[PDB]
């Protein structure tokens, strides 16, 4: 991904040999940013609504004419509007990423009718896993506010239409947007960039209200739709080390039909349990977490004390074998990462929009086996441990208990 | 413009085919195997499910826990799945971890243990799935479509088989079956991503070249089903959501009507209450159900097998008293294909599918789910320019000819599951494939 | 006749100076001896509204507006069947005859008839 | 209340001048002892449906006929079932208990169309107080299980027939049961319980399953229908002192469109802002709470702030005038306890049930001001605080702020 | 007539030793020339179900009774319109066919019938 400027605005694009580009505007404007909770989620479901020059409909059925695809999401760092298409129709998809910046009219029916029934709907298909509850819940317990804040809209505090026309004053700016074109020819995407978005407001960078503070606790969110249990150690210096132990840990199967080799993966032996530790740089912080589903909340609770002593495990000592295998599973992890064009659209974002230069995945860090003892012995021996708890609560673990 | 595919054969008959992308750093190579579920009879039928458990269960050098250390320490996963024409077991990894995985590979396909006792261990989870599919209630509706539209025959068989040969299915039948069906002529090595065709060949001369040829080698892709008009009705009123699928019998990979019935299927389209832009689809089924709040979703479909297809659509909806609009509306568009497509819709279609074709190919996974699949089907991979003539072939004369013959007044079949009380009885949906008007 | 032509007709003679200078004052007097007024309506009240269209506008009325329309049409009613005229503050003056509702229509009639032009669409 | 025994059944009666009585069943069988969540709270409720020898529908025509009134409730400790009649009628309603205990059909029907949706109602109606909230989910945070299962039943958690039959069985036996009559001869009384609860089962004590145990916490409630929060200080071993204490901070108005002179009531000058102390003896445990409820979630955490500092205030000096206020708050609040029939049936219900004997208002002790400050000082400065936050629970204090 | 009058006509039968030895050989033969058992039915189904008590009743059934229920009356209606008759595990035999409607049936009309009377009381 050669990075440039044009008008302003930094434009990162990588050719290849397909027929199929995919242009992606990321935006400062994640849930982190959000001036009001679930801003951020509402803005990424008003783009490409009806723009001065063209109409959500007319956009609709000129891109069924293209064959392009849309897709968006939130994180709680960026919004994420992707594009997929053929390379010859670039220009246009340029012009409609700039008349959405632009010229987006926000109006009070399609909040009502369009965005936020929509916003709804994709909350509650979320929230059918009861482990993405868990790591939501993990997230809001640990942080507070910013990261703590809720990445998706809830209907307990509702967002208005001047909600999201402030935000999306501040939000679309050539501050806060970043262009990535995967197989695009970057001379190209830098000429058309320059000339379409060039009338966008400079602005400020947005920024989160106040600094990213830790906390320790417990949430017991009382569903009836599945148990989960995440146990999270927030992190004060995020490092790259945790995704060595992220991976190490693992949980998931590598092969069909089967357990895994995995401390985490084997610590499910016997349930009809699921696990998976994964860590979460936010580049001023991190979470680190292992989050456990499954039908039984005995079973959960076991496979919880189960996991918690595979850490303390894990920061007695570490075996040459275990930290190879943690390189190989988190170079791999790495590359399908900047392979996905959802995620690959993050990585250089952030590259572009902060200046954390990306790890290519040919230069993931060996971590030997003091350093991943290391790193978990700090996580089992946390002032700041979260638990999220999801379910049938009364019967799921406590902090105090783990 | 993508990279050519490189196509290999061995000295047994084994194709190796490859497509590089010096852009990406994984790689997934796998072997994509012309048999599945319709090889068996009604004896063992269940079989090539099993032994797709059993393949991880060990092999004559690594045990189950070697095999699970090795892939582990690949970095890596392998993946495997099993359906009615079609077997594939592939794995994802590492540019440089891709003679491992070959290896690998080639253990547990030529040198799988099937120890009794993991037989009997695995006898029981098999048996635990016959229980938990129940949920899916997508792939509920689609086994119960086959099992009627082919009725008694074996493209109706399921691919978990009966609860009685799941207690039944031995070592030996396991064998006997991999032995018939895991031939060289059958099977195809595919690489995609970061992978050198010529190391791939190597990599296959070196594992796989003590793979049995079958005594008769016919083509890749090569097969009378008798498709019967029928329902299942699966009522249950305690589900919120009724799921229909309505189908006709469709066409095959080679057929030459292949993609003139794509272009119909388009021209139907799929809708999604939950995805933003489907309210603004050009679609006129699409406009109907949303106006309207016939349906949560629909789903055109166009299924292929060796010698006959599914062509139909898939409806979810809560709107229980008018499951008779969505069901009379989906039908009279199906009608509209007989008697008013005009160059219109078909050009609109072509438009969007010339597109489509193309961008679904958006990782090593998928490219190598293309090329096995179009070389075990079709007996080559074929090029995006061959595919855009046989697009561009179509006409609007074409559609109407095709659903003329093959949708109007035609038999369905037809499953409902789910509060489906408001779906009415086999003639009055099957009343509406017609239009008296016309 | 769609709100969307008559506004465009409208514009279209607003625009000519000869036309506007010929026109508006006899619009003027059509309204005066229209009487609506007198009952307290303002002339978007009188719009038809048992259509598709007019009942998503009229959905998309802010609620304030809304209220405010309900209370007009029952007071005309009461008006009517007393057979009484409106008196004091309850004249429409001619500053409070705003066009409340002809935005909203303006913007359903677009949406409704851009989809009448692309469902005829002809790829070139 | 001369305290006696009638055929195995404690009995406790107070004869006086007034045509009304009161009888009040006592059962040992509120929530801490419930084995099923909801299941006291669902027992309750089916006091009075169908027994063998008389229905539901027949006894609601006869209380007509007599123009007696029922109440019925649930508390932690106790299920209390208190009905109200003229004197003479004294005979019936001694015969009416006996049915309810010796005879319940408990049938499926009534549980589904009766029981339940009742129940239901029940709770909504408490939950329409945010405070109420904020107190109940104080209690499940400070104890978790005993006195913190739920009081009452709730939807994520169905109480099934067999449930309310195994309890039933346990609670309904001579050893769980005190009958307590206000204004019935006491003579009269021990007379016709002997002849009507002699074939009850003896059965044996109902026990809370587990030890009480204290943890502090944070819970988190969002509600779109009010705001309050709870500070509560779980108490190891309950001392009188705290109702001094509870009524010397008191927080309520003692007279008419005033604020009041209590330090907690002078925390909301110039907040629409409630607050109401209050200590809960349990036995063996107590919590000592402080709920504020508003319309204001910045106002709240506002009077937050000051209730704290205020109980912080009272550990370093309280004057002699306001010790003597909170002896003359404290013994009126013990009187008019003994008075309301509700609460007085518990009082003594505790005495004939557990055995802790009655602090009659009169014997209400005089604590000093070191006496009372010891007190408040030891609160806060516990190691385990709690609160709960109800309503806009990302504007509400949480405890490390406090 | 009701249910409970039957019920307790059928008791006083069966109490009386005579009675008993002369109605209960009749009343099995009669049941057999029914023939509903020959349609898979059991007699509980065969009960007029269009009136409030009885569609109380029918909702307090146990779900699996009133999955089973569903059951043998669409299996009937099935054999009715194709002039067939049960054969084999179809036919209810004598041991299967439980009453097992009549004592949700009695409770409802023991409830109904003791309102009706104490909308009749007098005080004394």
């Amino acid at each position: 991904f050669s990075t440039a400027e044009a008008a302003g605005v930094k434009v990162a694009a990588q050719d290849g040999q397909s027929p199929i580009s995919d242009l992606s505007v990321v935006l400062r404007g994640g849930s982190r940013y959000a001036t009001v909770p679930g801003v951020s989620h509402i803005l990424e479901k008003f783009a490409f609504q009806n723009t001065v020059p063209k109409s959500a409909l007319r956009f609709v059925r000129e891109l069924e004419l293209f064959g392009g695809k849309l897709y968006t999401h939130t994180t709680r760092e960026h919004i994420v509007l992707r594009t997929q298409f053929l390379k010859q129709d670039l220009p246009y998809f340029v012009d409609a990423f700039a008349n959405v910046l632009k010229e987006t009219k926000f109006q009070q029916f399609e909040l009502t009718e369009r965005v936020a029934p929509v916003a709804e709907l994709d909350l509650l298909k979320r929230e059918s896993d009861p482990a993405f509850t868990a790591l939501e819940a993990a997230h809001e317990v640990a942080f507070r506010t910013g990261l703590g804040n809720s990445v998706y809209a809830q209907g307990y505090s509702p967002v208005t239409l001047e909600d999201v026309k402030e935000f999306a004053r501040q939000v679309y700016a050539k501050q806060n947007v970043a262009v990535v074109g995967n197989n695009v020819v970057p001379a190209d995407l830098q000429q058309l960039v320059g000339t379409a978005f060039a009338d966008l407001q400079e602005g400020s960078k947005v920024t989160q209200a106040g600094t990213t503070t830790l906390h320790g606790g417990e949430a017991r969110v009382r569903t009836s739709t599945g148990n989960a249990l995440t146990i999270a150690l927030p992190i004060a210096e995020p490092k790259p080390v945790y995704h060595a132990l992220a991976s190490f840990l693992g949980g998931p199967a590598s092969m069909p039909w089967s357990v895994g080799a995995s401390p985490l993966a084997q610590a499910t032996v016997g349930t009809h349990t699921s696990v998976k530790a994964t860590y979460h740089n936010y580049g001023d912080a991190g979470l680190f977490a292992i989050t456990i589903k499954g039908d039984s909340p005995a079973e959960i609770s076991q496979v919880a004390h189960k996991a918690v002593q595979a850490l303390k495990d894990t920061g007695a000592e570490v075996t040459e074998e275990q930290a190879a295998r943690a390189y190989a599973k988190s170079k791999f992890a790495a590359a399908e990462a900047f392979e996905n064009p959802d995620s690959s659209a993050s990585v250089i974002g952030m590259e572009l929009l902060s200046g954390v230069s990306r790890i290519a995945p040919e230069n993931v860090q060996k971590f030997t086996p003091a350093e991943l003892s290391e790193a978990a012995a700090q996580l089992s021996a946390s002032a700041k441990p979260v638990v999220a708890a999801v379910g049938q609560v009364h019967a799921l673990p406590f902090a105090d208990e783990l | 413009v993508s990279p050519k595919t490189r196509t290999s054969n061995l000295k047994n008959g084994l194709t190796i085919a490859s497509e590089s992308n010096p852009l990406v750093q994984t790689a997934t190579v796998g072997v994509w195997i012309d048999a599945g579920s319709r090889n068996e009879n009604a004896y063992n039928n269940g079989t090539a499910h099993f032994f797709e458990h059993l393949a991880f269960k060990g092999t004559d050098k690594r045990s189950q826990h070697q095999l699970e250390l090795d892939i582990e320490n690949m970095g890596g996963h392998l993946n495997a799945y099993t359906s009615r024409e079609s077997t594939v077991y592939y794995a994802k990894s590492f540019k440089d971890d891709v003679p491992k995985s070959v290896e690998i590979l080639a253990d547990i396909l030529q040198h799988s243990k099937l120890a009794e006792s993991a037989i009997d261990r695995e006898r029981e989870v098999i048996t635990r799935e016959l229980e938990e599919v129940n949920k899916q209630y997508e792939e509920v509706v689609f086994d119960h479509l086959h099992a009627t539209a082919f009725m008694n025959q074996p493209l109706g068989r399921t691919i978990l088989g009966p609860r009685e040969n799941i207690q039944t299915i031995t070592n030996t039948e396991l064998r006997k079956f991999i032995t018939e069906n895991y031939t060289a002529d059958r099977m195809v090595l595919v690489g995609a991503g970061a992978v050198d065709h010529d190391a791939l060949v190597e990599l296959a001369e070196k594992y796989f070249s003590h793979l049995p040829s079958s005594q008769s080698p016919v083509p890749l892709g090569t097969p009378i089903p008798n498709f019967v008009g029928s329902e299942v009705r699966l009522r249950d009123d305690t589900m919120p959501v009724a799921h229909i699928a309505i189908a006709v019998e469709g066409v095959s990979w080679t057929s030459e009507d292949y993609y003139t019935a794509l272009v119909a299927q388009a021209i139907i389209g799929n809708y999604d209450r939950a995805v933003g832009t489907s309210r603004h689809q050009g679609s006129r089924l699409s406009n109907i159900v949303s106006e309207n709040n016939l349906a949560n979703s629909f789903q055109s479909f166009s299924t292929s097998y060796s010698d006959t297809g599914l062509w139909g659509i898939y409806l979810t909806s809560e709107n229980t008293t008018q499951i008779d609009d969505l069901v009379h509306f989906t039908l009279k568009e199906w009608n509209r294909l007989s008697t008013s497509v005009s160059n219109l819709q078909v050009e609109r279609a072509k438009s969007q599918l010339k597109a489509g074709l193309l961008l679904s190919l958006d990782g090593t996974t998928y490219v190598a789910e293309d090329i096995g699949r179009q070389l075990t089907t079709l007996g080559r991979r074929v090029t995006p320019a061959e595919v855009e003539a046989k697009l561009e072939a179509v006409t609007e004369h074409d559609v109407r000819a095709w659903a003329q013959k093959t949708l109007y007044d035609k038999d369905i079949a037809l499953v409902g599951l789910g509060p489906i009380e408001g779906l009415y009885d086999y003639n009055r949906i099957r009343n509406d494939m017609s239009m008296m008007r016309w | 006749a769609s709100i969307t032509s008559v506004v465009k007709t409208s514009e279209l003679i607003l625009k000519s100076p000869l036309l506007s200078k010929i026109v508006v004052p006899l619009a003027k007097t059509y309204v005066k001896f229209s009487g609506y007024r007198q009952l307290g309506f303002k002339m978007n009240d009188l719009i038809i509204e048992e259509t598709p269209n007019m009942q998503l506008a009229l959905r998309r009325l802010p609620p304030t507006e809304s209220y405010d329309r309900v209370y007009r049409l029952i007071r005309a009613t009461q008006f009517s069947l007393s057979h009484k005229l409106a008196t004091g503050n309850d004249i429409t003056k001619p500053e409070e005859d705003d066009h409340y509702l002809i935005p909203y229509i303006l913007d359903v009639e677009a949406e409704a008839f851009e989809k009448d032009a692309l469902d005829n669409l002809e790829v070139v």
